[PDB]
């Protein structure tokens, strides 16, 4: 039973290998959803996972898919050591408080108190990184920043701290449909499977149902994932507020584009998942016993 | 019940200027991105210029940058093609566009009824 510093590191490192292992996902995500939003008189057009991070790769180099890779990484440690910390202190208190089992209730409960102190704690550095990844010399739009801590500095002077915390609210609305749907898919959907014992209730079970969950949490969040990267990428003046720059979206490009970068979103989703599960098991066993 | 009415054109000089209106109505211009066309007999509805929404980014066909601007005044509800050395080629029906996505498939085009454009090319 690790302590939780063991805990904390863990989260830490293998949330860091799994961004750092998924990000061009992330990336050619950014670029699928913020294409659209302005012409271009280039001829690079990004289609697909491989089509854009091929796209991306060869107009632009390797080094412009992990744009803005620091600021991910830091998001990373703070949302992996928030997130171990918060469960604890709070699943243990609804568990404790009234003496029951864990509930999906108390899932939802406890996901969205951490996830909403997390998004809050890491809004900078997921401005940073959606800034960074959606930058480019060749759609006439004129990058703003060099990298991660020019962008940090250059927001900060010019836009305020404040201007670091734009899209918490979309960033935090796209938190609770995540979290929100993945608890209430998974949980129906293995419990559909076993009310009629379509498969085994060993691993392949739960990673079907992660996987049918990981997909609607993915396509429920897609729209506000869309308008949320739109505008935090806009610069200031650009979007008089959220909702009308997801009415513009829909005026302007329609329902469709609101499941911009979906395959990108859900393989990143779902990789990023099995990485850091993964990791974070075998880094947990091996200082509990190196 | 969009309309959307072209205004400004008319005859002038080669090297002039003219400054084409469209008064939009019956939709919130503040969400939609206009466009302008233009045609002229014996060729197609070529596309000259779209701004955004609210005025962000503007861009235009290769063969006007430069010598056209567009611009918006969306509390009149007016978008604004400056012209500016114009010539001969440039002689068509100038289109006030706007296409409405929304619960499409595709956009739908709305076009104003057009404002005729003619450059002369008379020597003084
Ligand atoms: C943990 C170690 C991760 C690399 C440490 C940070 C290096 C760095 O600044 O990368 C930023 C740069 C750009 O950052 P920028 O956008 O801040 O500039 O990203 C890269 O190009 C390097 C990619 C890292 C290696 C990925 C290997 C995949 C397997
Ligand atoms: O929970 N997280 O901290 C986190 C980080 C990066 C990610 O890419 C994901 N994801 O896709 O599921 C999750």
């Amino acid at each position: 039973h690790p302590t939780l510093g063991v805990q904390l590191f863990s989260a830490g490192i293998a949330a860091c290998l799994a961004d750092v292992i998924t990000f061009p996902l992330d990336t050619a995500k950014v670029r699928l959803q913020v294409q659209g939003e302005c012409p271009t008189s280039s001829v690079i057009r990004y289609k697909g996972v491989l089509g854009t991070i091929t796209a991306v790769v060869k107009t632009e180099g390797r080094m412009k898919l992990y744009s803005g890779l620091p600021a991910g990484l830091q998001r990373q440690i703070s949302s992996a050591s928030l997130r171990i910390g918060l469960y604890d202190t709070v699943q243990e208190f609804l568990t404790a408080g009234k003496e029951t089992a864990p509930s999906l209730g108390s899932k939802i409960l406890a996901g969205l108190t951490t996830g909403g102190v997390a998004v809050f704690i890491g809004q900078p550095t997921e401005v940073v990184k959606v800034r960074l990844q959606a930058q480019s010399h060749l759609h006439g739009i004129k990058p703003r920043y060099t990298g991660t801590y020019n962008a940090y500095r250059i927001i900060a002077t010019t836009e305020g701290l404040t201007g670091l915390w734009k899209g918490t609210t979309p960033n935090l609305m796209r938190s609770v449909i995540i979290n929100c749907t993945e608890l209430v898919t998974y949980d129906l959907m293995k419990e559909a499977f076993v009310k009629n014992n379509i498969l085994a209730d060993d691993v392949p079970c739960h990673l079907v149902s992660a996987l049918i969950a990981g997909f609607c949490a993915t396509a429920m969040s897609s729209p506000v994932d869309v308008v949320k990267t739109r505008f935090i990428n806009s610069p200031p003046g650009q979007y008089k507020s959220v909702p009308n720059c997801a009415m513009k979206v829909f005026t302007n490009e329609g329902p469709t584009a609101f499941f911009k970068g979906l395959v990108p979103s859900f393989l990143r989703l779902g990789s990023w998942n099995v990485i850091m599960f993964v990791c974070f098991e075998q880094l947990k066993r091996e200082l509990s016993k190196s | 019940q969009v309309q959307l009415v072209e205004s400004g054109g008319g005859l002038v000089q080669a090297g002039g200027s003219l400054r084409l209106s469209c008064a939009a109505s019956g939709f919130p211009v503040m969400y939609y991105n206009m466009h302008w066309y233009r045609q002229a007999p014996g060729k197609e509805r070529e596309w000259v210029a779209a701004i955004e929404s609210t005025g962000w980014w503007a861009h235009y066909a290769d063969s006007v940058k430069g010598r056209f601007t567009i611009s918006r005044d969306n509390a009149k509800n007016t978008v604004y093609l400056q012209m500016n050395s114009l010539k001969p080629e440039d002689t068509a029906v100038y289109y006030c566009n706007v296409k409405d996505f929304g619960w499409r498939w595709e956009a739908y085009d709305y076009w104003g009824q057009g404002t005729q454009v003619t450059v002369s090319s008379l020597e003084h």
